[PDB]
């Protein structure tokens, strides 16, 4: 597969500096690179859907910039409101893999999760509104507790492909109901590495750009 | 700006584009902007120029059964690259690449089809081919050659178009409308069927269906229909009353895939694309210029133990942002 | 594909280094390769042609510096290192003229 | 002078069929493409093969100054199946002729008959059909014996003479209209609509469709108008109470027409310019940089 | 007459 790495596992600064995250991929991906920002307790915000292009409503001081595999992303000044978790993808294969995480110092709600023995089974509805099942593309991302985020599975309506992580093949189920615009997923023997917190994201169905939307957390225990 | 590049099986004579999209307006077409790149050597015994055949298969196997190879050149334009404006774009790959970069543009006039295919190749596909020959017409091999194919699509206008509506009436006057004129591809269909009934006789169940018309012209005009939705409800009214409800509907290619003869959007590689999106015609001007084209149509019927109304909409992809990859993000 | 080549290394100034690139499967033909070198933080250079006969042109701000040699029997291409200076430090790349081959790991040099 | 021209005929239809035949007929060994329109090749292909084996019984035949040897063993079994296979070729002809042009057209045509199962079908139908036409050649047949040779005719004389004048009108008429006249009459309404008629001439491709078109009208009317022509013009002069004499004495180069026809077939429809291609049997798009 | 074309030219 393809692993992603970041260069600075730690990052110290001060409010009005220029600072520089290096993320380097294993092989030779395209431009399909994108950037998040998560906070303390809070779900991963897309700041950059393709390495250089600016997302809408994201201020215009972040930027990236591509030289054979050296996505990159800068701040211009770190307010206050800008210490949290960056995190690097690649999107060009099913298998996404999210960075390292680099430490700087339409609604989606989610149901479901509690204290399960192994083996056991659960279910998680995502409930989503603001959006077409078959307009958009939903994919379910696990996030064990304080280590990165992983991803679990995705499903594609608008043409009917249903793609599953190595880890969490057969085991688990993805399904999606178009009437009441919701995702389900089911899991069948739970082991004990599972604890994590699951995330429902949304990326448009057409021309994927990044994962747009995600959720709230439904962290599960085993 | 990573701009496209196709290496032919030869070591030589490479082909740079900027992208491999070219929106056709409804008034012009834009440029084929691009250079060829070729060493030196192996240059100045020949003469090197770009060509642009606009592919049109309308059989399988590629059958030449009594000489018909079943294909059809729609427009082939042929520019020499070899020395006797230049856009932004151009002149920076010049001053890259050096001094033996060779510019080729190309004019697509206006009344051209789309690349669209039918899913099963048949359908309109463009090619940009990149040889070099000193007599300009003699045969060339398939290595010393690059077959770079680009691919034409059309976008939604921004300005919108009135609500479609239809009021055909037999003897229950029927007043079907749509929620718009203008719907992007994935996106749920609207439509009311108010309707009136007054005679003795009650309707058994309404059909809605929406139907997609690949008005392919070869020799005749042909009206393929397909049904790529249906909504088939129970609903019923009696003398004097109505079923004013707003269905909901939406085409997709999850249920389609063992329908034969569906229209798609060009297909660079075997990779999968969505339904074909309507095609755009200058008004008066519009007549049987050869091609596919494309129009959606719903249809509402009234089985009554009929009554049918056509309401045409537009189905096409939105302005793209920065650029479309043309292919399956997450591929593999 | 591969393009495996070697050769990189620390000189103070003025040193040889003899840089190698083989080639491994497409047949050599009577192509002509050339080599680029990207400064850091710039793009990639043309620096030498090697045609298939011997017609071999340099940039403005080297020439007279370089010497490439071709031997094409083994599929194999050499630059030869003479008076260097403080800015030709580059991640040189060993690619077809046209650019028709993927772009492998190129080799680093640092001049003091 | 006719003779030795025809036995000409018949060799080198016998030595340019068997292969020409056997080629078509595995199409490109094992490839064989199995859609309706390579199918039509491949019946065409099995149909003539079959007319290439019975063929050399009508070579000896001719050969031997109509010196036929045996009787119901040889050739009550051989009329038959040269009326079927001869039947089926100008059948597999003509349904050939109208499917081209019904798929050419281009109107709705996956509905009708376009499936495999329907190919099938109307192949068995069409097949039963040659076989009932072939039918009574089979069991109306005598075996004269004349000047030291046997002749195999028809044998209308015996059975019950109780029939009236019109005996062997019905049968050669029908194979006139049906057999001939239908083909030949729908492969005119057809071609020279579609071509000669220059309707739509901007898509008239005038590549080797146009002259393949018409080197197949000529090569069919050249090679079929001589028999049907020949014997009907001889029944008609021989039941005008004329007994024709010996006026004819060239009847077999009508036979040698036909066989060259057979034989020319499957070469000109199936081994054709693509084909030549496959009897004597790139790279990956990437990205560079740009200055900003 | 008497089989002058003997009612045979083919099948």
């Amino acid at each position: 597969d393809i692993q992603m790495t970041q260069s600075p596992s730690s990052l110290s600064a001060s409010v009005g500096d220029r600072v520089t995250i290096t993320c380097r991929a294993s092989q030779s991906v395209s431009s399909a690179v994108a950037w998040y920002q998560q906070k303390p307790g809070k779900a991963p915000k897309l700041l950059i859907y393709s390495a250089s292009s600016l997302y809408s409503g994201v201020p215009s001081r972040f930027s990236g910039s591509r030289s054979g595999t050296d996505f990159t992303l800068t701040i211009s000044s770190l307010q206050p409101e800008d210490f949290a978790t960056y995190y690097c993808q690649q999107y060009k294969y099913v298998p996404v893999t999210f960075g390292q995480g680099t430490k700087v110092e339409v609604q989606l709600v989610e149901s479901g999760g509690g204290l399960v023995q192994p083996g056991g089974s659960l279910r998680l509805s995502c409930a989503a509104s603001g959006f077409n099942v078959y307009s958009s593309s939903i994919h379910w991302v696990r996030q064990a507790p304080g280590k990165g985020l992983e991803w679990v599975a995705s499903i594609s309506s608008y043409y009917g492909y249903t793609y599953y992580a190595d880890s969490v093949k057969g085991r688990f189920t993805i399904s999606a109901d178009t009437s009441k615009n919701t995702a389900y997923l089911q899991m069948n023997s739970l082991r004990a590495e599972d604890t994590a917190v699951y995330y429902c994201a949304r990326s448009r169905q057409f021309w994927y750009s990044g994962l747009d939307y995600w959720g709230q957390g439904t962290l599960v225990t085993v | 700006t990573r701009v496209f590049k196709k290496a032919s099986p030869n070591g030589k004579l490479t082909v740079y584009l900027g992208k491999r999209d070219f929106v056709d307006h409804i008034d012009l077409v834009d440029p084929v902007d691009g250079v060829v790149l070729v060493d030196p050597e192996y240059l100045k015994e020949r003469r090197v120029y770009v060509t642009l055949t606009a592919a049109f298969r309308y059989g399988r196997e590629d059958l030449d059964v009594l000489g018909l190879t079943f294909r059809k050149d729609l427009f082939v334009a042929n520019v020499q690259s070899f020395p006797p404006p230049l856009t932004r774009l151009q002149e920076r790959l010049i001053k890259k690449l050096g001094e033996h970069a060779y510019p080729f543009t190309f004019e697509i006039p206006p009344n051209l089809p789309s690349s669209v295919t039918l899913q099963p190749a048949i359908g309109v596909d463009y090619e940009v081919k990149a040889f070099v020959a000193e007599n300009l017409e003699e045969k060339i091999h398939k290595r010393n050659s690059v077959r770079l194919v680009i691919e034409k699509v059309q976008y939604a206008p921004e300005r919108p178009g009135p609500q479609p509506t239809a009021e055909t009436t037999r003897q229950l006057h029927l007043e079907a409308s749509l929620d718009k004129e203008i719907y992007y591809h994935g996106e749920p269909i609207s439509v009311n069927v108010h309707v009136t009934n007054n005679t003795n006789k009650t309707v058994k169940k309404i059909k809605i269906s929406v139907r997609q018309y690949a008005d392919i012209v070869l020799f005749n005009t042909a009206q393929y229909k397909v049904p790529v939705a249906m909504e088939e409800a129970d609903d019923t009214v009696a003398p004097s009353s109505t079923f004013s409800k707003v269905y909901t509907l939406t085409p997709f290619l999850a249920n389609n895939r063992e329908k034969r003869g569906l229209a798609l959007d060009g297909k660079l590689k075997h990779e999968d694309t969505n339904l074909a999106s309507s095609t755009l015609l200058r008004e008066g001007a519009n007549r049987e210029i050869l091609g596919i084209i494309v129009s959606y149509k719903v249809k509402v019927k009234l089985v009554v133990s009929d009554v049918a109304v056509e309401l045409p909409f537009t189905l096409m992809h939105p302005k793209p942002k920065e650029e479309p990859p043309h292919r399956e993000v997450p591929e593999n | 594909v591969q393009l495996q080549e070697s050769g990189g290394g620390l000189v103070q100034a003025g040193g040889s280094l003899r840089l190698s690139c083989v080639v491994s499967g497409f047949f050599f033909d009577t192509v002509t390769m050339a080599w680029y070198r990207r400064a850091p933080g710039k793009h990639r250079e043309l620096v030498a042609s090697a045609t298939a006969g011997g017609t071999t042109t340099y940039a403005d701000s080297v020439k007279d510096r370089f010497t490439i040699s071709r031997d094409n029997a083994k599929n194999t291409v050499y630059l030869q290192m003479n008076s260097l200076k403080p800015e030709d430090t580059a991640v040189y790349y060993c690619n077809t003229f046209v650019r028709s081959l993927s772009w492998g790991q190129g080799t680093q040099v640092t001049v003091s | 002078v006719v003779h030795w021209v025809s036995l000409v005929l018949y060799c080198l239809a016998f030595v340019l069929g068997i292969p020409g035949n056997a080629i078509v007929i595995w199409f490109t060994g094992f490839k064989w493409k199995k859609t309706v329109t390579t199918l039509w090749f491949l019946n065409l292909a099995i149909a003539d093969f079959i007319f290439l084996l019975f063929l050399p019984l009508y070579i000896s035949y001719v050969a031997m100054n109509f010196h036929w040897p045996f009787g119901i063993w040889l050739c009550k079994a051989n009329s038959f199946t040269a009326q079927l296979n001869m039947f089926a070729s100008v059948f597999f002809l003509t349904v050939i002729s109208l499917d081209h042009y019904i798929h050419l057209i281009h109107p709705v045509l996956s509905h009708r008959h376009r499936t495999l199962k329907n190919s099938l079908i109307v192949i068995i139908f069409i097949w039963l059909l040659a076989s009932l036409i072939g039918g009574p050649a089979l069991y109306f047949r005598d075996t004269v014996e004349f000047n030291n040779h046997t002749l195999c005719y028809n044998n209308f004389q015996k059975h019950d003479p109780d029939l009236t004048l019109i005996r062997h009108h019905v049968l050669t008429w029908v194979k006139f209209i049906i057999g001939y006249l239908f083909p030949l009459l729908t492969m005119s309404i057809c071609y020279l609509c579609l071509i000669f008629k220059v309707k739509k001439r901007s898509i008239l491709i005038s590549s080797r469709h146009f002259w393949t078109i018409l080197v197949v009208v000529v090569a069919f009317v050249v090679c079929w108008t001589p028999y049907h022509l020949f014997s009907i013009w001889e029944l008609t002069i021989h039941h005008n109470s004329y007994s024709h004499h010996v006026m004819q004495a060239g009847i077999p180069l009508s036979t040698g027409l036909a066989f060259l026809n057979s034989c020319l077939n499957p070469i000109l429809y199936v081994l054709i310019s693509k084909k030549f291609q496959a009897r004597f049997r790139s790279c990956t798009t990437a990205s560079s940089s740009l200055a900003k | 007459s008497f089989y002058f074309p003997g009612q045979f030219a083919f099948s």
